[PDB]
């Protein structure tokens, strides 16, 4: 009848940190209890290999079955360009279904990261916002987090990317604090990863005065 | 009454036809149709409604319908053992694939390609709320529509009449207790695997004086004289000591 | 063997600036995709409160790239009537559907909650390069519906963009807005103004302002 076939891309923090495993997944859903094994092979620029790990059927609330396989991608494989394709078979599809996917393409750009402290006007309010702006960067692929005294701060929000009038994406980041935190001289950073960065990452602080 | 075309739910626009086993009485007044059938060659709105004929024949609701799929039944209430014909059926006998059955909100059958569905012998976990839904050109769902299926007879108890460290040269009756619900049933003593006495009307049955070689595990069966509704009892543990 | 289905319909909100704005005029969109060559013809009644109104402008069909008809239709809504929760319901009808297609939008519901706006100047860092940014902070508004612009000298300012709204932790709303103009502008002592539209402002209207100071 058809199973259907979706690929998800890594996780962008996961193509951005050495220390991380960043993984492909190609997703099989609407797998019937009748239908024999769903059987993949995966490809990479066209060469194929032999180390995904695909797992056992798993009965959905709706009574069809879904079906996961995970592909490991190299860190450097995957921030140089290569494509990785899926090809999912089985009985109850005519022909195999083909998914390919990769990095977004285009020339990389470096972000600029500026921290901006809350303005004079909100410093009646009990919590103040520290903005951290992110501009300038290609592809959008991006994450931010805030850190203070070596622990993250929970506390955030940040906006999605948007396109700059140049082609390339800005975001900004709010982090929200007890007034009386910053006041008292705490010390807060911006944490953004991106692939143009020197080695991925940058920090950036920001504190009262 | 039976039907042509069985689905008492019908599109709009459709044709359905009742035989009658001559007058019709729709909604309880009296219509032209003199012939044993019915004709309805293109459904509407006013062709819902309790349908009868010539004693007289019990009702039959027929119900007309719009939408993208409707899940039909043969009929709305059956007994204990009866089949449930289900079908999903797309307007305009359109294409749907990767259908799902529903029973109560939760999907119990899922078909690549379209299809009737039969459950040949039902019971109380049929009883309830069904809806079909199908992938056209989007997923369509159906309304649901209710089913009931009532119990016949709760499955039988094996009672005996002396409680179980019993002597020997006693007399005990074993009965095999169920109640009907609105025809009579048919019953069956076994001892292990043994019969101890066949098919009978009588729910009853005597060990005239208990020896030490009657203990054992002893158990009933009840059923309809068809038989499609046929039950056991759990088994009862009896000693009979010297 | 034909594939079960019809047409789909899309109901669209006005937009923000048009809603805020006593003299503008903002409107209502039904629009209509997937309208075959078989079954043409498409009609649309509407309501506002569950009553029909009549003065909806339907243009024509027009055929896309994938052979299936694309129908529209413009309800021009009040101003305070929008504001006001009044619902808007569009009903099509075309013989390819088993039944009308009813599709209604009202404003979003909830307590409107006013728009805190914060004007932050450039980074010390930015002030090497020959453009800088000026950054609007609003947050703390309810519902999403807002418009954000910039002004210097009476003059609007065309070179900003601004995020959408994003959904903050106490279910409020906050963007930013990012003007960007020659350094020499914010050197020289010029003053700058994000104004924002919203409905929960008095007037739906406020205006902040920015400028390196004097001295
Ligand atoms: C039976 O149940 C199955 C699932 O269980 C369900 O349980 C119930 C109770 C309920 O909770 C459901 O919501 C549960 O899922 C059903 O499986 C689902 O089937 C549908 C389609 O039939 C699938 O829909 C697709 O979803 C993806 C997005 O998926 C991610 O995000 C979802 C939440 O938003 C999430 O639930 C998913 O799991 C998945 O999460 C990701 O998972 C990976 C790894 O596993 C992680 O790495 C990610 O981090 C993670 N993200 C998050 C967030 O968690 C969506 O992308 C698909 O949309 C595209 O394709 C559509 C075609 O069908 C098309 O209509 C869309 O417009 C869209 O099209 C794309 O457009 C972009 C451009 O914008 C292009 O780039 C694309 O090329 C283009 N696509 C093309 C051309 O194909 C799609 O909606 C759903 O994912 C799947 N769920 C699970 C789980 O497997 C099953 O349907 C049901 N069967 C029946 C018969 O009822
Ligand atoms: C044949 O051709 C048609 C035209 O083809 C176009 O496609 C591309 C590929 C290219 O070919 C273009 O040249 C063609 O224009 C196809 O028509 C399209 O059909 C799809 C559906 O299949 C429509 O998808 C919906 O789009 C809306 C958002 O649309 C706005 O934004 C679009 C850009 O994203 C823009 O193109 C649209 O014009 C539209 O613009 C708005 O227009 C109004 C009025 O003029 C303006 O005032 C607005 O400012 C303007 N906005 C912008 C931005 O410019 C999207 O919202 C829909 O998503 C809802 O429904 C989905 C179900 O399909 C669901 O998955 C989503 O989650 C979402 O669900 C809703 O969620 C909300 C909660 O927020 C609930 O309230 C809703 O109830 C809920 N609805 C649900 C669950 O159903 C959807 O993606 C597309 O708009 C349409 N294009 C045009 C143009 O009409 C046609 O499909 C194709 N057919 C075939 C068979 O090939
Ligand atoms: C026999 O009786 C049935 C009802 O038992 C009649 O069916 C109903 O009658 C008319 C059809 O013209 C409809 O008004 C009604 O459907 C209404 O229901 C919806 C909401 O549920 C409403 O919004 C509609 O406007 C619609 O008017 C019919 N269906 C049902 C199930 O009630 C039937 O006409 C009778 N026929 C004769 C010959 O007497
Ligand atoms: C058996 O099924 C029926 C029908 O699905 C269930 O009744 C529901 O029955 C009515 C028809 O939809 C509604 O009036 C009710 O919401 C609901 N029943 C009650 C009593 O509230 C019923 O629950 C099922 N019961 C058993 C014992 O099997
Ligand atoms: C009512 O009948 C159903 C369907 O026959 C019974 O379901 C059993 O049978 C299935 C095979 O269809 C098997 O997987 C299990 O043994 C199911 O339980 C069901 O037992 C019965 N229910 C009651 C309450 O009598
Ligand atoms: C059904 O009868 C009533 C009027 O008596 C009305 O709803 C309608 O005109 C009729 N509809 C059809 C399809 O005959
Ligand atoms: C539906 O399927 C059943 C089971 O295969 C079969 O007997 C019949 O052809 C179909 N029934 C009806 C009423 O069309
Ligand atoms: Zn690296
Ligand atoms: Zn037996
Ligand atoms: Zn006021």
């Amino acid at each position: 009848g058809g199973p259907s076939v979706f690929l998800f891309p890594p996780k962008p923090k996961d193509t951005l940190m050495i220390s991380r495993t960043p993984e492909v997944t190609c997703v099989v859903v609407d797998v019937s209890h009748e239908d024999p094994e769903v059987k993949f092979n995966w490809y990479v620029d066209g060469v194929e290999v032999h180390n995904a790990k695909t797992k056992p059927r798993e009965e959905q609330y709706n009574s069809t079955y879904r079906v996961v396989s995970v592909l490991t991608v190299l860190h450097q494989d995957w921030l140089n360009g290569k494509e990785y394709k899926c090809k999912v078979s089985n009985k109850a599809l005519p022909a195999p279904i083909e998914k390919t996917i990769s990095k977004a393409k285009g020339q990389p750009r470096e972000p600029q990261v500026y921290t901006l402290p809350p303005s004079r006007d909100e410093l009646t309010k009990n919590q103040v916002s520290l903005t951290c702006l992110v501009k300038g960067f290609y592809p959008s692929d991006i994450a931010v987090e805030w850190e203070s005294n070596g622990q993250p701060e929970n506390n955030y929000k940040t906006t999605p990317p948007v396109l700059d009038s140049d082609g390339s994406f800005f975001l900004y980041s709010k982090l929200t604090v007890d007034k009386s935190r910053w006041q008292q001289g705490n010390v807060f950073s911006c944490s953004v990863m991106h692939e143009a960065l020197h080695n991925h990452y940058t920090q950036k602080s920001l504190s009262l005065s | 009454i039976t039907l042509q075309p069985p689905w008492v739910s019908v599109f709009q626009e459709e044709t359905v036809t009742l035989h009658c086993e001559t007058q019709w009485f729709l909604n309880g007044t009296a219509t032209q149709t003199s012939t044993p059938s019915y004709r309805i060659t293109s459904a509407s709105v006013n062709d819902s409604g309790e349908y009868r004929c010539q004693g007289r024949s019990d009702p039959i609701q027929l119900e007309i319908h719009r939408g993208w799929l409707l899940l039909q039944v043969s009929s709305r209430v059956f007994t204990e053992g009866e089949p449930l014909a289900l079908r999903c059926h797309a307007w305009k006998d359109k294409l749907v694939y990767n259908v799902l059955y529903y029973r109560n909100g939760k999907a119990f059958k899922f078909f690549h390609w379209n299809s009737n569905l039969t459950i040949l012998k039902t019971n109380i976990s049929h009883n309830g709320t069904y809806h079909c839904s199908g992938m056209g050109k989007h997923r369509y769902t159906s309304a649901g529509i209710s089913v009931t299926v009532k119990e016949l007879f709760p499955a039988p108890v094996l009672n005996a009449s002396v409680t179980s460290p019993l002597l020997e040269g006693n007399l005990v009756t074993l009965s095999c207790e169920t109640k009907l619900l609105l025809l009579q049933l048919y019953f069956s003593f076994y001892m292990g695997s043994k019969t101890l006495r066949g098919r009978n009307t009588s729910s009853e049955y005597q060990i005239l004086t208990a020896r030490r070689e009657d203990s054992g595990l002893y158990w009933c069966e009840a059923a309809t004289e068809d038989g499609n509704v046929l039950k056991r009892s759990p088994e009862l543990e009896l000693q009979v000591l010297g």
